[PDB]
């Protein structure tokens, strides 16, 4: 039956080399753009994305982009006519099978490079069943594991031949396939991978098949930690997903530079061709190369998409936004309509994920650009050619329908129903992969992740608008749960998040209280609490931002005991900070980043010093800000402050007040020097009235509780039990232990209101109210009869720009230095227990390093501060950044650090230098906004440079919270360091400089400290 | 009274609004050999060139989005 196969191999080849020359003309067309837009060796950044909206526009509006639609449907029929004639091609049984080998191997180049993956692996698997190629069953074994086909590898692994180079690599998936199947093998097969992960990195040979399995094994143990950890799995560590998916997108990146130098993600020198068409000095008639350049290009995009989609959901807001962009330019250098669009929507999806990051402009250029890519005549005859045929693309189109609709309820109902079409429409290519009509194919693993990304984005919009009324919302969700569950591993970022988003949907617990004031069944309650107690106990090592911030803030919102709350609140925050620490330690475990349950959590809080309390405030899962005050002697006090809408009206009015600072400083124009200081003095004097309004309207009575809590006297500790025992269960003991402690500081009618505010949540008593002011009169008698404490603030980064340290409570009280994370304090505290440093850090400033005004553009401020250094004997460079090797030597050897230059860590100390060297140097960062966290979405913990220092274990960070005049911030620094020596610690030294500051709150409250306090070494 | 008006030392970074990421997201000078087993000889026939390849593609219109309907029929 050569009479039609010899015609068809001529027909398939002229389709593929028709296509491979067609998309070669597209990827030299953008090569005319990438010099014009970027440069022959130009730089790319986060603001190179506005450029990449132009290239995708001139990519679609080129004459060649619609021309590939005919090559798509032609090779589709060449797949349908092949599987009819596949029987006769197998029955040839000659060496003319070798010239028949290039019938699917040409198509194996087609569907992999186009990303049509369900149709790609089946003709590849047929190429194995026809030709039995050695270097192609290396590739065909990766994609069957990549699609999560558990049953299908079980058959094909026995039939094939495993040679010397192959048996190391077939054993790699065998350890991963027996991993997810059997719960008892998850301990055994993990060490078999953790040996094999380090076996391949140890081998120094630069074989292409060795680097083909260097990326793949580092992908297998990437998704390894997605399992529920039991009693057998706590004592064995896991490999972390975030760390070496960047190494599995590094080794796959090295595979491309050998074959095609342009389609590498690391290659920024876009002068190279990225042209598939020559095929490296030959291989125009070679069959096993078109798989070998087909799969390895497709494996590079399937990792760089996976390295991007892992970092949208592990709160790496830095490592995503870089790896989102250079995902897309390599897609544009490949010019595939699918590979561009599966990155184009995610840049419009990620900009819909993070908000208030300056990215309102970033979404509106990119949300339009995917719609600009779809519809005809860019700024239904091309997109509707590939929409029914390609299964993964048909999810991407309706994904871009959801992003264009901004994830409405009816759009998910448009996408829940259409998903049932695409799985039924694309079932045919999935069934022919199995060669069995009995088995049922699960959906495409790209398609399940797209449906996972889409509903999770919608369910957060439900919880942002706070409704669950319709029954069809359940029917969408109950469909949406089954769709994600087909792989219990490898997509658990989409599994665990949608359960809790659906659990919180049924059970909001909005807890309408008296003092909230939003402006502008118990058997059912327990059937989920038994799950979440286990879903806390299991899945502790996860650290995925959508699951973690929605679970642990919810169980902190609903728990009865207070110790279960403070473990839940502390673990729920700062997901982006801990994952870089996780990727630093390159191995994740139950208890080295997260805390091992409540019983290990309350161990360190008792081990926290008596002067150090840490008043956390934090947003919940439902956006409502709760206060979590921890201390050693007391139980943690947890109390709802207000709603999101109260804190939005807080942060809208404050930033609009702070914009009045910025517009005067950026644009003075020609204002006379008196009216300069005069006009914003009332705006400063507004902040004199504003934080009084914040203490009255936002925090209310609860603001008196932000004072630090010392140890209660044992004669006075008898009353705090009698306050508990007479409360009849209204207060707990640790809550009432500090109400007798804080009773001296606050008013009578305030103290009567706050302990009644505790009773509002748990069974208030009428008889207790009649005997209530006698408790205050007894409390004064016991507190007077029975140093330098601190009240550390761990602010949720929605509220972190506000000067929480400057309040009407803390006018007389100066010791109000702030923090970053509760678990970051404990690593900062244990480092001062390993080093055995004093809990205020003695610092010899006379050696301390400085960086002063790089690039000579600052002005007299460069000459002003150096006059203060002429007093001292510091070491450092002026007018330049010396070298990053001396910056790492500065923060390691010199005891303190001083930065007066532009911003914070832009050129003089980027993220490259803080990761290589740990810092004992207390860093003094000046600038406008040197510790300002730009308030990203819930869970991301903001966009700032502090989390670099938080990962680098710097002890204390002196920073600035907004745009400040360069003169008075340099009059601040000379007045502050002088106070340290000529004890009077740094949080006192800041408050004394407020007496010397010209402005009260609009300038002096810009400076907050983050860390353990500075005392001067004598 | 008041002091003379002052300029502000603002940041051009704007806290990771720009980040010129460097080329080392991967190892450098990593030229590698193929190390392939099956490298058998090809065939030699008359090639359908860039003018002749569109001639074979012109005869195949290949349906109007109904090739997936012909897929499950086999």
């Amino acid at each position: 039956h050569i009479e039609k196969l010899d015609e068809l191999r001529k027909n398939v080849s002229c389709t593929v080399i028709g296509f491979a020359e067609q998309t070669a003309e597209l990827q030299q067309e953008i090569s005319e753009l990438f010099i014009a837009e970027f440069g022959v060796n130009g730089p790319i950044d986060m603001n190179s994305l506005s450029k990449l909206a132009r290239i995708t526009s001139y990519y679609a509006s080129s004459e060649y982009f619609q021309g590939l639609a005919k090559y798509q449907r032609t090779a589709c029929k060449m797949f349908i006519t092949w599987q009819t004639l596949r029987k006769e091609a197998m029955e040839c049984r000659s060496k003319d099978r070798e010239i028949f080998a290039s019938i699917p191997a040409k198509l194996c180049f087609f569907y992999f490079y186009n990303g049509e993956l369900c149709r790609a692996v089946v003709c590849l698997l047929d190429y194995i069943d026809l030709s039995d190629d050695t270097l192609a069953k290396e590739a065909a074994l990766r994609w069957l594991m990549f699609l999560g086909e558990t049953e299908l590898i079980e058959k094909k692994l026995k039939t094939w031949k495993m040679d010397k180079s192959s048996k190391d690599m077939f054993s790699a998936t065998e350890f991963a396939m027996n991993y997810l199947k059997k719960s008892e093998y998850r301990v055994e097969m993990l060490e078999k991978l953790m040996k094999l992960r380090d076996k391949v990195k140890s081998d120094p040979t630069r074989s292409f098949s060795r680097y083909e399995l260097a990326s793949y094994v580092s992908w297998l143990c990437s998704t390894l930690s997605n399992v529920p950890v039991g009693s057998a799995l706590r004592e064995c560590e896991f490999p972390d997903r975030v760390s070496h998916i960047q190494e599995a997108a590094l080794k796959s990146d090295s595979l491309v530079r050998n074959r095609i130098p342009g389609l590498a993600s690391s290659q920024f020198d876009n002068s190279v061709n990225a042209s598939i068409w020559p095929f490296l000095d030959g291989h125009q008639e070679d069959s096993n190369y078109y798989v070998h350049i087909g799969s390895t290009i497709a494996w590079h995009f399937e990792m760089r998409r996976e390295c991007a989609l892992v970092n949208v959901t592990t709160a790496q807001t830095r490592d995503s936004m870089s790896a989102m962009i250079l995902n897309l330019r390599v897609a544009l250098k490949s010019a595939s309509f699918f590979r561009v669009l599966q990155t184009t929507n995610t840049l419009a999806y990620y900009s819909s994920i993070i908000e208030e990051a300056g990215s309102e402009k970033n979404a509106k250029l990119m949300r339009v650009s995917c719609v600009n890519l779809l519809s005809s005549n860019p700024i239904v005859c091309n997109v509707c050619t590939i929409y029914p045929l390609h299964s993964s693309f048909a999810a991407e189109y309706m994904m871009s329908y959801a992003i264009h609709s901004d994830f409405s309820q009816l759009s998910i109902k448009h996408f829940n129903d259409e998903f049932a079409r695409i799985r039924e429409r694309g079932m045919s290519s999935q069934v022919l992969m199995h060669r069995d009509s009995s088995v049922r194919p699960r959906p495409n693993i790209i398609q399940n992740e797209i449906f996972g990304m889409c509903v999770i984005r919608w369910l957060t919009k439900k919880l942002d608008s706070k409704e669950s009324a319709d029954e069809d919302t359940m029917e969408i969700f109950n469909n949406a749960l089954k769709i994600v569950r087909y792989l219990q591993q490898r997509t658990t970022d989409m599994i665990l998040a949608v359960t809790q988003l659906g659990r919180q949907l049924e059970f909001p617990m909005e807890c309408n209280y008296s003092w909230m004031r939003p402006t502008i069944d118990k058997e059912r309650f327990e059937k989920v609490r038994l799950a979440m107690r286990n879903e806390m106990n299991h899945y502790g090592h996860i650290l995925y931002r959508e699951w973690r911030c929605r679970l642990f803030a919810y169980v902190g919102r609903t728990s009865r005991d207070p110790w279960e709350a403070a473990y839940a609140w502390a673990e729920s925050t700062q997901i982006g900070a801990r994952n870089a620490v996780q990727s630093r330690l390159e191995k994740c475990k139950r208890g080295l980043v997260t805390m091992s349950g409540h019983d290990r959590f309350k161990t360190c809080v008792q081990s926290m010093p008596d002067e150090m309390t840490l008043v956390q405030i934090a947003m919940a899962d439902d956006k409502t800000i709760y206060l979590v005050k921890l201390h050693a002697d007391r139980d943690p006090i947890i109390m709802p402050l207000a709603h999101y809408s109260q804190a939005v009206e807080l942060m809208d009015k404050f930033t609009f007040l702070l914009d009045e600072d910025e517009m005067i400083a950026k644009y003075p124009g020609d204002i006379t020097p008196e009216e300069f200081w005069k006009r914003r003095k009332i705006v400063d004097g507004r902040m004199m009235t504003f934080v009084d309004e914040v203490q009255k309207h936002f925090l209310g009575v609860a603001a008196s509780l932000l004072m630090p809590s010392g140890q209660l006297g044992p004669k006075a500790a008898e009353l705090a039990i009698k306050i508990h025992k007479l409360s009849k269960g209204g207060l707990l003991l640790g809550e009432a232990k500090e109400m007798v402690y804080q009773s001296k500081l606050m008013d009578a009618k305030s103290w009567e209101a706050l302990i009644l505010r505790f009773c509002e949540m748990r069974t208030t008593d009428e008889k207790f109210k009649s005997f209530l002011p006698l408790m205050h009169r007894n409390s004064v008698e016991v507190m007077n009869q029975d140093e330098k404490k601190y009240t550390y603030l761990v602010i949720c980064p929605h509220l972190s720009q506000f000067c929480w340290e400057r309040l009407p409570i803390f006018d007389e009280y100066p010791y109000v230095g702030r923090q970053v994370s509760i678990h970051s304090t404990f690593s900062q505290l244990e480092a001062m227990k390993s080093q055995e440093k004093q809990i205020p850090l003695q610092i010899d400033v006379q050696n301390a390093y400085y960086i002063l005004d790089p690039d000579n553009n600052l002005g007299e401020t460069q000459k002003r501060m150096v006059e203060y250094i002429n007093k001292f004997n510091w070491e450092g460079t002026v007018g330049s950044a010396p070298k990053s090797n001396e910056i790492s030597a500065a923060l390691s050897q010199r005891d303190a650090f001083f930065f007066i230059g532009h911003g914070s860590g832009s050129s003089v100390m980027p993220r490259s230098v803080l990761k290589q060297s740990t810092c004992n140097a207390i860093s003094l960062l000046m600038g406008c906004g040197s510790v300002r966290t730009i308030p990203q979405a819930l869970g991301f913990d903001g966009k700032t440079a502090i989390l670099d220092y938080a990962m680098a274990k710097c002890p204390l960070i002196v920073g600035c919270l907004w745009t400040v005049t360069d003169g008075e911030i340099d009059r601040f620094l000379i007045r502050m360091i002088d106070d340290c020596f000529e004890l009077r610690q740094l949080s006192e030294a800041m408050h004394e400089a407020r007496s010397k500051a010209r402005l009260k709150y609009l300038t002096g409250a810009a400076v907050v400290m983050y860390g353990l306090p500075v005392v001067a070494k004598q | 009274l008041a002091a003379d008006i002052e300029d502000d030392m603002l940041n051009l970074e704007d806290q990771d609004v720009v980040l010129s990421e460097d080329r080392p997201y991967g190892d450098v000078i990593d030229p590698a050999e193929s190390e392939a087993e099956a490298l058998a000889e090809l065939g030699v026939e008359e090639w359908d060139s860039y003018p002749p390849i569109d001639p074979a593609s012109r005869i195949g219109d290949d349906f109007n989005y109904v090739l997936r309907t012909e897929d499950f029929a086999e």
